């Protein structure tokens, strides 16, 4: 809780808020852009993370069609977000950088 | 291209719809239509309007410049 | 039943065919109240100025 | 049965007081479903005309 | 060559879909009428007469 | 399980002549529809013009 | 200069007028189809 | 079943109109797409009966459009619509291009660079087409363009030549012209019909980025009917210009015939080529200059390249949205200057416009999306 | 950043294939010179000068 880190986590939450995807009810890692690592990731998780995931985004695409935002409590508090996602994600990178790493000997 | 059956795999979601010739078209277009349209608004004013706004102070600016320019001063 | 729509839907609108023939005949005399209205208009607007209003004066 | 598009259907004529649903039902492949509501319908629209 | 076509069904098919083709027959004689401006059949029109 | 099913009340969408739920709908299904396809009609005529 | 002046004019005024008959009954068409869309309610029940 | 499914020229139809899935929540900004087609079918029925009272003689071309204005029956709503309908035309392409920008549509790499191809061919089309009627304005369009090329090394001087046909612009310039404006916007057709090919591999994005396959609905009739009502804004749009402002977009010198002799003062291109014009015109050097221009909008094809954000579009960005917003300003201010004469102090606003635009493509908004990523933790 | 692809199996790829990229420059420069009929580079040909 030094001078800098309260600062720099000051500023985080600070473009979190600004950002807004938590006003649709998503997560950080609901946000993140398709390419072949992440569809790997995504084809990883298990049966209930999936499904959380599929509705979270078929409810915020259902907002943005009505244009609308959920209820102030409602909202993706900053300190309850969960990178669930994250831990398959770095496993697929690693294997992928492993290969690669081989097809240059 | 892709066809409805084969896109993805969705689990325990309902859906409830009503039929067009139940409902209204305009049910609270301006008791609840102006209140978002204020919100909207002002969610993206400060994104929007600086630019601009700096925009119409370089045209004014550059605009009486260039024709106190053409007037001629003494000597 | 006793209700405009109603009867107006019974009557024309259920089947296909009779609404595309009440089609056409409206638009027939829509296209007939509309256009001598409109010319009304631009004539009412404009008293005097246009041809029509001040030929009588150079022809016997 | 020749075009394999359900594996079964039945209508119905359910009566209550002064009310009732009136249809029918049936059970197939989910890639078969936009062929069975094609026929279903148009057979209706074949005994109403 | 067509004679698979003469038969009770064939002629009960008919009967029901004459008076359909009789309305779209009607839908498109209007329209030709309305579309050309044949006065030829517009001057016996009441109303529409005065636009000549 | 399924037996707490139960539709969400669209109150706040239905027309004035639906709003009650003791009343049967059949008497105002051919004023409503006239009046939609009154709509639709009106800018047929429009465009054809 | 402009000889089709007065004429310009007069389809002007037909113009708007026809365009202000049309705009809000293709609008409500619009409105017609979309609401079906625009009030559905969804529900998530996962087995527990 | 089906006929409509199973008819050899009708499943094209179904799988491009009818059945295709596409996103519940796309925007008004996605409805630019069916009036550039709108507007391509106007300006080739249009174009088609101007073209029936047309004449390409140099003596004789001046003279035809008056014929055409004064003596052909409505001549002169099938003109203007014409004219207007270019302009219209180029504030959907530049309304379409900006949507996938922003939104991050560019990462479509085969539909995006087949847009910059339509692009620069609907740019030759309007260029061409402003050569025709011979005015002032005419000619000193084709001979200042016509030039550019000289500034290529060692063979510009003969491509002008060989272009012109001749020592300088003349009667076979205007009639070459003319066969190229009358044959380009078909290859430009088939080019939107390969667009249209490429696209429906993958359909299209949404306002969030994020995947649609959750929720998608059918092309019928949902955004049948929302394209009709653009459609009919387009149409009020068209007819507003034509009927109490045909000549507010236009220029005056244009109505003088064309005369060698001269060159008007305050010599101007059509609005929607004055941005380009400002890039060009603030680098004192002719070679340095046409690199310019030419990379102004060629760096559209390097858009696709520099894109550093592990978000697909600019929903959730607010350093990147208020450079968006910093580069549609700075357009504006290009295209001002564009307008005004070559004097103190728009000739260092123009220039620092200029650096500003390729600064803020080049290098601040991957600098953005990079500290953007470092702030999520990502 | 295409730093993937520096290491012993790349340079020996390159290596192997810069023959052909040679032959295919030169085939494109002959090509070219002779479709201009470039006079600068021709002069010089010998039995290809009789014909200017
Ligand atoms: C004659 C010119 C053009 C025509 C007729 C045309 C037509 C279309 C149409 C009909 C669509 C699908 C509907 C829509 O997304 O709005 C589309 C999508 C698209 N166009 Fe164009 N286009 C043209 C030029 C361009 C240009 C200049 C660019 C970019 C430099 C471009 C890039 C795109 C992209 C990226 C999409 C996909 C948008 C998405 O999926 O979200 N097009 N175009
Ligand atoms: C993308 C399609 C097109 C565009 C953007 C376009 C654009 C233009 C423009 C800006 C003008 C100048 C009008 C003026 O200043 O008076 C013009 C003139 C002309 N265009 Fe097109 N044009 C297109 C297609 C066509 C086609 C397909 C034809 C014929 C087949 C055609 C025939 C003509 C003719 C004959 C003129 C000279 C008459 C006049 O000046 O109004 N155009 N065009
Ligand atoms: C630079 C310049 C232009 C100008 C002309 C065209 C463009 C855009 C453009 C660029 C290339 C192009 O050809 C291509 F599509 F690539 F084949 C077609 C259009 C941009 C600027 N037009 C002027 C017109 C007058 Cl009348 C005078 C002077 C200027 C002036 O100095």
């Amino acid at each position: 809780v030094s001078a800098s880190s309260r600062w720099l986590e000051g500023i985080r939450k600070w473009y979190y808020n600004a950002a807004g995807f938590n006003k649709l009810g998503l997560m950080r890692d609901d946000t993140i852009h398709e390419n072949d690592d992440v569809k790997e990731a995504i084809r990883r998780l298990p049966e209930n993370l999936y499904n959380d995931r599929v509705f979270r985004i078929k409810r915020a695409l259902d907002l943005s069609m009505r244009q609308q935002i959920l209820p102030k409590e409602q909202w993706t508090k900053y300190e309850e977000d969960k990178s669930y996602l994250e831990p398959y994600l770095k496993e697929v990178i690693r294997e992928r950088k492993e290969r690669e790493e081989w097809a240059k000997k | 291209g892709r066809q409805f059956g084969h896109l993805t795999r969705v689990r325990h979601v309902i859906t409830y719809s009503l039929s067009p010739f139940e409902q209204r078209a305009f049910p609270h277009y301006f008791s609840k239509g102006i209140p978002n349209v204020l919100r909207r608004t002002r969610a993206c004013i400060l994104r929007v309007a600086p630019p601009f706004v700096a925009f119409y102070l370089v045209y004014t600016w550059g605009t009486q410049e260039f024709e106190k320019s053409k007037r001629k001063n003494p000597a | 039943a006793p209700t405009l729509t109603a009867r107006l839907y019974s009557l024309l609108f259920r089947r296909t065919s009779t609404f595309a023939l009440t089609i056409v005949v409206g638009a027939l005399f829509f296209e007939r109240a509309f256009d001598q209205g409109a010319d009304a208009i631009y004539e009412h607007i404009n008293e005097g100025k246009l041809w029509k209003h001040i030929k009588h004066k150079y022809e016997n | 049965a020749t075009n394999k598009l359900c594996q079964s259907f039945q209508t119905f004529n359910i009566c209550y007081a002064d009310t009732g649903l009136l249809g029918a039902h049936f059970v197939c492949d989910h890639m078969s479903i936009d062929d069975m509501m094609f026929v279903l319908q148009g057979q209706w629209m074949r005994l109403c005309t | 060559m067509l004679t698979r076509f003469l038969g009770p069904r064939y002629r009960q098919l008919a009967r029901n879909w004459v008076p359909t083709a009789s309305l779209w027959g009607a839908v498109g004689a209007v329209g030709l009428v309305w579309a050309t401006d044949w006065r030829l059949i517009l001057d016996w029109v009441p109303y529409i007469n005065g636009k000549f | 399980s399924h037996t707490d099913i139960k539709v969400p009340d669209f109150s706040d969408y239905r027309r004035p002549e639906v709003l009650d739920s003791t009343k049967s709908s059949k008497e105002s299904s051919e004023a409503r529809k006239g009046f939609s396809y009154l709509v639709t009609a009106t800018t047929t005529v429009g465009v054809a013009y | 200069a402009e000889p089709e002046h007065d004429h310009r004019k007069r389809m002007g005024l037909k113009m708007l007028l026809m365009m202000g008959l049309l705009l809000p009954l293709v609008y409500a068409m619009k409105r017609h189809k979309w609401s079906v869309l625009k009030s559905r309610k969804l529900a998530y029940r996962p087995p527990k | 079943t089906n006929i409509r499914k199973s008819h050899p020229l009708m499943k094209i139809v179904n799988n491009a109109f009818i059945d295709l899935p596409a996103p519940s929540n796309i925007s008004s900004w996605w409805n630019f797409g069916s009036l550039l087609g709108i507007c391509l079918i106007l300006q080739i029925l249009t174009g088609l009966f101007l073209a029936m009272h047309y004449t390409s003689d140099t003596t004789t071309a001046f003279s035809s459009v008056t014929h055409i204005c004064r003596d052909v029956n409505y001549g002169w709503i099938i003109r203007y619509m014409h004219a207007n309908g270019a302009s219209m035309f180029f504030i959907c392409l530049y309304m379409h291009v900006g949507r996938g920008l922003y939104y991050g549509s560019y990462t479509f790499l085969e539909t995006w660079n087949i847009g910059v191809i339509l692009l620069l061919t609907v740019m030759a089309t309007a260029f061409m087409g402003y050569v025709l009627p011979w005015g002032q304005m005419s000619f000193w369009g084709a001979t200042v363009i016509t030039n550019l090329l000289s500034a290529i090394p060692y063979i510009g001087t003969n491509l002008v030549e060989w272009i012109w046909g001749g020592f300088s612009v003349d009667k076979a310039t205007l009639t070459r012209f003319f066969a190229f404006h009358f044959i380009l916007p078909f290859i430009i057709m088939a080019i939107a019909m390969v667009h249209l090919l490429f696209l429906h591999e993958t359909g299209s994005n949404n306002p969030t980025g994020i995947s649609s396959d959750v929720d998608k609905i059918p092309f019928h009739p949902y955004y049948t009917i929302k394209d009709i009502l653009g459609a009919l804004l387009l149409i009020l749009a068209l007819m507003l210009l034509v009927l109490f402002a045909p000549d507010l977009l236009g220029d005056p010198d244009n109505y003088t015939p064309a005369n060698p002799l001269n060159t008007p003062p305050h010599i101007k291109p059509e609005w929607y080529f004055l941005f380009a014009y400002a890039i060009l015109r603030s680098i004192p050097n002719k070679l340095g200059g046409v690199l310019a221009l030419a990379f102004s909008i060629l760096i559209l094809a390097l858009i696709p390249l520099l894109h550093t954000s592990k978000q697909r579009s600019m929903m959730f960005r607010p350093l990147s949205q208020c450079l968006f917003w910093a580069l549609v300003a700075d357009l504006l201010t290009l295209t001002w200057i564009g307008g005004q004469p070559v004097e103190h102090p728009y000739i260092t606003i123009g220039q620092l416009a200029s650096v500003l635009y390729f600064l803020l493509i080049l290098v601040l908004m991957p600098t953005a999306g990079t500290i953007e990523n470092k702030l999520l933790k990502w």
